[PDB]
């Protein structure tokens, strides 16, 4: 419903240094970043290291592995991935829901940070990523796949180092996500792939979270103990993205159980915020943009209170399922990891084309459609696991 | 030495029960807000980086030792080595048992080991000979005709005090459950030992609630306490669900999950028979390609089709009779060892919860009290709110595949594809239950408050307790075609507040239209209740919410159903009401969001409440709200006065049908009726009959009733006693022809032969209690027949009389009674 706008670009249009940049990366070299919407930085290249092997044994934690060193290596590519992401973005944009979450995504702001001194510094790593040309204004970072092709995950620079629910993503302090997503490699759940603009509304939820500093710590997760020993694990249950999801999947820890912390959260940020006006008012304003359409209040407790309330009941409803109810067409699948059901990566050989920005995937979400490679070109089978003796 | 390489995923998982045990529950001490909060203790800001990526794990294929051959060997035995006609199927027999079996198949390239003995025969025993197309298809058609009958086998499984369960004879020998010496050998192995069986690795799991709550002591008003001890109730419901889904949770970790494992090893086991037979089949219809007189190999070979697509059918059934036996036993797992677990805890916790608030009362009652009536006036709130909480069924059931009788609820096809909207309460929580997606904006101030299942959504006075629901795509059918409406709406009873602080002004409850646009508009009038409808010309429908169309606080399922353009028909329950002709209106366009909201009302007292508010497609037929209305209703539940069902230690005095207004006293040795005392609802010369009179009794689960369910049944007989103290609604140990009530207060010095258990049970499910007590063989020698609780008349004093009764045919009219609890929508007073 509220009107923002996404920009289409070109990887052959020029760095103009204002929707342009180039962004510093962990190897050293500049990759050209794109500026699709405001404070929404998205670039064309992978994610630092890719692996040099292909094939082989997947790793103990995932189920179905993909690696590809030819992907996203050629400005053609590149572009094609832009056009991809640009697409997915608007298409999730027309949906109320989508609006909603681009709204805060953008409008969010990262609290300012106390130095040594005691006063606060604007220009910081929460809120800037260094480029060619100095730092630059980002709140979510749109990338390629990992070594992992199949990978979709939202990492950020900010983590419960007591293995504790007080990281910086977590306490109110606002930080920027970075999301490894790839539209043209997709996985498969019980004969149907994902929609891509559901996982990618996934991972911006995600990214939302840790921007405002009310995300559910990721310091939390449950190993799966096959035989039930520490060593051999099958698999995790990421307690943190799930509640993200919507479907049926057993958590002890919801998110409306979640927020109820938000009282306290916001009394503490108050308290380190007092000092400072301007740092004051952009904690208000994130307040403000949390509660739609409030012009808050946080002098005394039962106006926190009040206000936290208000947050939690606006966005409890940005979830997976919540998104596929919305979109209605889009078939999604029930419990989010199942861990005994069997998973086909699917590639998606003309994006462009078999998807558009109204319905994509007009034969549907069936692996036997929109030529739709059942299986990559590379694998990394599970591990065996052996039993014998007499 | 026997080896098995599976799959990472397909072994037996089990999640870590270190989170849960780390989690806990604490005490807390609500305050007006809610929790306190103290600042002084709360940690101070770190802002500190780390990077949330983890470096994935390194993996290669490992080796495992294991002394006994364990499920795995039995599913490496059964995927074909081989795929030649060479190949030969092993099945347990006499000669060897089935565990020896395994190890002759793995060690050989041309053997699969099969449990089922018969089509081994067909298959091993048997072998077809190249000469004649007659002889093969006898032998096709055999070989599929066996494996359907074998593979097809769903016995019975009964057990002492537990459901039934249906399970499959052939896993015992298929998957390695246990000791499977013989076929049957598994039944017995379910019985006596338990559904641990199905799981490989027994459960651990956890037992929460070590804090209780209570009630901060910092209130300085009237109003600060209520609105506390409101919060302590809301959270104590929370909590009552927060412990579910942690509960829940744990179970899917912990058991789920090896069930999961176990029926995805039938999908496996059963595929691969189904795999040998199916390419032996192929290899058979080759080996028949010479030799052809022609004819043959278009007849009789779609046999070798139809034994093709037989074999599919029946794995295709043989794995949704897996999933209603493992998957089911799942459920009945949880049903057995881990929710009586949860539920003792929680009444622990809540009895804990209730001695805090009472001694909160005491503490309101020193300082600050109203002095309103014996110095104590939210008790009402207290017992009303306190009520257990089922469990949900339906967060198991949604991880299941097989369409389970745990649903045990079936709703009409044509109705359910009409529903496009259905605001309730699901898990303590306000959700669209419907299907389809609507805009619902929830206020802060509205808060859940127990209702008729589940919670009701209370309507409060103050302007942040509105609900919206934005006119999107899917609700734009409102414009100019068919819709329903349909909720429970319990309005409280016309008070002399209602009529004194308003007289004429009609104020909304749910509200689509502004001033000079069109919408719908659901308001109250002089305390009666009226459907609005804004068009060509507006108009207003009154809808009787009782007798005389006045609130009587009463749950009563309005459903303003027809809008046809035809007839607007109303039925407030499963019978019309009132209908109007919509000639004059053409359509009903708007924008406004759907709204409910109090808007206008002068009384600031006045607590609306809906349970399930339902948006229909179509203007449902007659027939249909028969069906939707019954629908809630079920033929084993019983209500109070008001439709909500009875609690364990609730607090509710019971009233007869004919003798209106008369309550329960104790005459000189017998429970007789008080006489009537009327009262003046609204204070314009009209008198009705007052409702809290007589014994304040509750009733609680009998020591001879085993029945482990949280909330009575029409079953599950009840003792009845008085909350005052100690005291037993039951007979005389010597009982001949005066089956008069001792309620003789004693069980303990020589009384304990006193047959106080009843069995209140409703036949019509209209909120009337009729309370049935079995034929016992009563002291002195004599037998007394079954019959309920009537009123038999001595002199001026009536009676509580035993009066014979055997099934429904009888007369039970005149024998029913109507159980009040309090509520704060019928106050007892001038």
């Amino acid at each position: 419903m509220i009107p923002i706008n996404i920009k289409d670009f070109n990887y052959s249009d020029p760095v103009n240094n204002q929707d342009i940049i180039l962004v510093k990366n962990e190897k050293g070299s500049f990759d050209k970043g794109f500026f699709v919407a405001d404070k929404i930085l998205l670039v064309p290249a992978r994610y630092g290291n890719i692996s040099t092997d292909e094939g082989g044994i997947t790793s103990k934690k995932e189920k179905a592995h993909v690696d590809k060193k030819i992907y996203l290596e050629t400005d053609s590519e590149k572009n094609e991935y832009l056009k991809n992401m640009t697409t997915l973005l608007k298409r999730m944009n027309s949906y109320s829901t989508g609006n909603k979450l681009l709204n805060l995504i953008i409008k969010g702001e990262p609290i300012y940070s106390k130095d040594l001194q005691g006063k606060f510094i604007e220009q910081t790593p929460s809120r800037y990523l260094d480029t060619n040309t100095g730092k630059r204004r980002v709140n979510v970072m749109i990338t390629g796949p990992g070594s992992n092709v199949l990978t979709k995950k939202c990492t950020h620079n900010g983590m419960g180092l007591e293995n504790d629910p007080n990281g910086k993503h977590s306490n109110g302090t606002g930080i920027l996500s970075t999301i490894e997503f790839s539209p043209n490699y997709l996985i498969a759940y019980n004969k149907c792939v994902a929609d891509p603009v559901l996982t990618l509304f996934h991972e911006l939820v995600h990214s939302m979270h840790n921007l405002y500093g009310i995300a559910f710590p990721d310091n939390v997760k449950v190993p799966y103990n096959a035989l039930k020993d520490k060593n051999l694990v099958s698999g995790e249950e990421a307690l943190s993205e799930i509640l993200t999801f919507g479907g049926k999947d057993l958590t002890t820890e919801h998110l409306e159980t979640l927020w109820k912390k938000l009282a306290e959260t916001v009394i503490i940020v108050k308290d380190f915020v007092k000092t400072d006006t301007q740092a004051k008012d952009v904690f208000l304003n994130n307040l403000r943009f949390l509660s739609k359409n409030e012009n808050i209040k946080i002098d005394t407790i039962e106006d926190i209170v009040n206000g936290t309330l208000k947050i939690k009941n606006n966005i409890s409803n940005l979830t997976e399922c919540e998104f596929c109810k919305e979109i209605g067409d889009v078939r999604i699948r029930t419990r989010y990891a199942v861990h005994s059901e069997d998973v086909t990566p699917v590639e998606v050989v003309d994006f462009k084309n078999n998807y558009k920005l109204n319905s994509g995937f007009l034969e549907g979400q069936d692996i036997s459609k929109k030529y739709f490679i059942t299986n990559p070109p590379k694998m990394r089978r599970r591990a065996l696991r052996n039993f014998k003796c007499t | 030495d026997i080896i098995a390489s599976v799959d990472k995923k397909d072994v037996f998982a089990v999640s870590d029960t270190s989170y849960f045990k780390n989690f806990k529950f604490p005490s807390k001490k609500i305050s007006d807000t809610g929790e306190v909060i103290d600042s002084t203790k709360l940690p101070q800001i770190k802002d500190t980086y780390k990077s949330s990526r983890e470096e994935p794990i390194p993996d290669n294929d490992s080796t495992i030792n294991v002394k006994n051959i364990t499920t795995y060997h039995y599913l490496e035995a059964q995927k074909p080595k081989n795929s030649s006609i060479e190949l030969t199927m092993v099945a347990p027999s006499k000669s060897k048992k089935p565990n020896d079996c395994v190890v002759e198949a793995i060690n050989d390239n041309n053997k699969i080991y099969t449990p089922f003995s018969g089509t081994a025969k067909q298959f091993n025993t048997v072998v077809p000979i190249a000469n004649t197309a007659a002889n093969v298809i006898t032998w096709l058609e055999a070989i599929a005709d066996i494996f359907s009958s074998e593979t097809g086998t769903f016995d019975k499984l009964e057990r002492a005090g537990k459901e039934t369960l249906y399970y499959i004879p052939y896993v015992g020998q298929l998957l390695s459950i246990g000791e499977n010496v013989l076929i049957g050998d598994f039944k017995n192995a379910l019985l006596n030992t338990g559904l641990i069986i199905l799981l490989d690795i027994a459960p651990e799991l956890n037992i929460p609630l070590l804090g209780a709550f209570e009630a901060y002591k910092e209130y300085k008003s009237l109003e600060e306490f209520r609105k506390a001890i409101d919060n302590v109730i809301d959270e104590r419901n929370k909590r009552w669900h927060s412990v579910y889904s942690f509960v829940a949770h744990q179970w899917y970790g912990q058991v789920n999950i090896q069930i999961e494992q176990r029926l995805n090893h039938f999908y496996q086991a059963l595929s691969y028979q189904a795999g040998v037979i199916k390419n032996r089949v192929d290899i058979e219809y080759a080996r028949h390609k010479e030799g052809l007189e022609e004819k043959e190999e278009r007849k009789l070979m779609w046999a070798s089709v139809d034994c093709i697509g037989s074999i599919e059918a029946s794995v295709k059934e043989a794995t949704k009779n897996a999933e209603k036996f493992l998957e089911k036993s799942s459920i009945l797992y949880f049903k057995e060892e881990i929710l009586p677990k949860v539920h003792k805890n929680l009444e622990e916790f809540d009895k804990n919860t209730l001695f805090n608030i009472y001694t909160n009362i005491d503490e309101f009652s020193n300082r600050g009290i109203a002095e309103i009536s014996e110095c104590k006036k939210v008790e009402a709130d207290v017992n009303n709110g306190f009520r257990p909480i089922k469990f949900d069924f339906s967060l198991l059931t949604n991880l299941m595949k097989s369409d389970s009788l745990t649903d045990e609820v079936i709703l009409e096809k044509a109705l359910e594809d009409a529903l496009v909207f259905s605001l309730g309460v699901r898990n303590g929580k306000i959700q669209n239950l419907s299907k389809k997606w609507a805009n619902l904006t929830i206020g802060t101030d509205i808060r859940v408050v127990h209702g008729r299942d589940n919670e009701s959504i209370r309507l409060n006075s103050t302007q942040d307790s509105s609900i919206q629901i934005e006119k999107n795509t899917n609700l734009r059918f409102l414009d100019s075609e068919n819709f329903s409406l349909s909720f429970w709406i319990r309005v409280p009873r016309y008070n002399k507040f209602d009529k004194d602080k308003d007289l004429n002004n009609e104020y909304t409850i749910v509200n689509n239209m502004d001033t000079a646009t069109k919408g719908f508009k659901i308001s109250i009038k002089n305390g009666i209740l009226l459907w609005t409808l804004k068009g060509t010309q507006q108009k207003t429908i009154e809808i009787p919410l009782s007798n005389t169309k006045v609130s009587d606080n009463i749950w009563r399922h309005v459903a303003i159903i027809n809008n046809k353009d035809g007839n607007c028909t109303i039925y407030v329950d499963g019978a019309q009401k009132n209908a109007v002709s919509l000639s004059g209106l053409d359509e009903i366009t708007n924008t406004l969001p759907i709204t409910l909201q109090l808007v206008g009302n002068k009384n600031k007292k006045q607590f609306i409440r809906l349970d399930q508010f339902n948006i229909y497609e179509k203007a449902l037929s007659q027939t249909e709200v028969g069906k939707l209305f019954s629908s809630y209703f079920k033929d084993s539940d019983i209500r109070d006065y008001w439709g909500e069902p009875l609690a364990y230690n609730k607090t509710y005095n019971m009233i007869n049908i004919a003798y209106q207004g008369r309550g329960l006293q104790s005459t000189n040795n017998k429970i007789s009726l008080q006489p009537k005392a009327v009262f003046d609802p609204t204070g314009d010369g009209s008198y009705i009959p007052r409702l809290y009179r007589g014994y304040d009794v509750l009733l609680q689960k009998d020591s001879q009733s085993k029945t482990t369910d949280i909330m009575p049944k029409k079953d599950d007989l009840i003792n009845i006693k008085l909350k005052s103290g100690h005291n037993f609604v039951g007979f005389n140990s010597t009982i001949d022809t005066s089956q008069k009530y001792l309620k003789l207060t004693t069980a303990l010095l020589s009384e304990v032969d006193d047959p106080k258990g009843f069995k209140l049970m409703s036949l019509k499910k209209d909120n009337w209690i009729q309370i049935k007590k079995e034929t016992w063989m009563s002291k002195n020698g004599n037998v007394i027949p079954q019959g309920l609780v009537g009123k038999r008349s001595v002199d001026s004093d009536v009676y509580l009389y035993l009066w014979d009764w055997e099934t429904e045919k009888d007369d039970y009219s005149e024998k029913q009674w109507s159980f009040i609890c309090q509520d704060e929508g019928w106050i007892d007073s001038d």
